[PDB]
């Protein structure tokens, strides 16, 4: 996160921090004891040397860590430069006791609508400059929800955002989320509900011609739930 | 064209 300000340490305990080799690489959302929901180019990776990593704030500490026995990506994830459904579900190996610094965020309704002009939040350990470096410790922005086709505009994202995507800009010009805070959780409203997941943006993070984009969840619970094993 | 996952 580029201009964002560090959380009050465990504040977020949904929280997780996708890992290579003791690397942070992506962010996560805990969405059930046994279950990370996270982006799927993400998972891009051997496998054999990812962890998650959950109830952290500086990411050079050891906090409570996971091996992933699957990765489950959506069925019809279409990578780069389609970037369609991007979300891949990581089964942990191991069941999180929830505490008062790791526990599940709920899942929206599935008819929950990320409507334009609603107040969100996400945070993450991603770089904090252009080319700069991850995050020390855990950081948040504040982002609203634009209207989507003005998002799809020529000058923007060109035609190119689905319906299951919320397009996001925070307050100012030099405030965006950056590489590492992908897969980290948008939440919405007063009630801080689940309602993103982020995925992409452009190679400059704060290009306001191309403006960050969520992956939306309500249209992808039902799988969340036949995955993890609910309904 | 364009889309850079925040990877």
């Amino acid at each position: 996160i580029i201009g964002g300000r560090e959380v009050i340490p465990h504040s977020r305990p949904y929280m997780a921090s996708l890992q290579r080799n003791g690397s942070h690489l992506c962010g996560g959302v805990l969405v059930h004891p046994k279950w990370v929901l996270t982006a799927a180019h993400c998972l891009a990776q051997r496998m054999a040397q990812l962890r998650l990593v959950l109830g952290l704030h500086t990411l050079d500490s050891p906090g409570l860590t996971f091996h992933i026995k699957a990765a489950i990506q959506h069925p019809r994830y279409k990578p780069v430069p389609a970037l369609e459904n991007n979300l891949a579900l990581l089964q942990l190996d191991g069941k999180v006791k929830p505490s008062r610094t790791i526990r599940p965020l709920a899942l929206p309704s599935k008819r929950q609508v990320v409507a334009a002009g609603t107040r969100c939040s996400m945070a993450g350990w991603g770089l904090t400059h252009q080319g700069g470096r991850l995050s020390r410790v855990l950081r948040e922005l504040d982002l609203q929800v634009l209207d989507t086709r003005m998002c799809n505009n020529s000058r923007f994202w060109n035609g190119s955002l689905s319906p299951s995507m919320v397009c996001l800009a925070a307050d100012s010009k030099d405030q965006a989320p950056c590489k590492g805070d992908s897969g980290g959780p948008l939440v919405c409203g007063k009630g801080r509900v689940l309602a993103g997941v982020l995925s992409f943006s452009s190679r400059v993070c704060t290009d306001i011609f191309k403006p960050p984009v969520a992956t939306a969840v309500a249209p992808y619970v039902s799988w969340i739930r036949k995955v993890t094993g609910r309904s | 064209s364009g889309k850079v996952p925040l990877s």
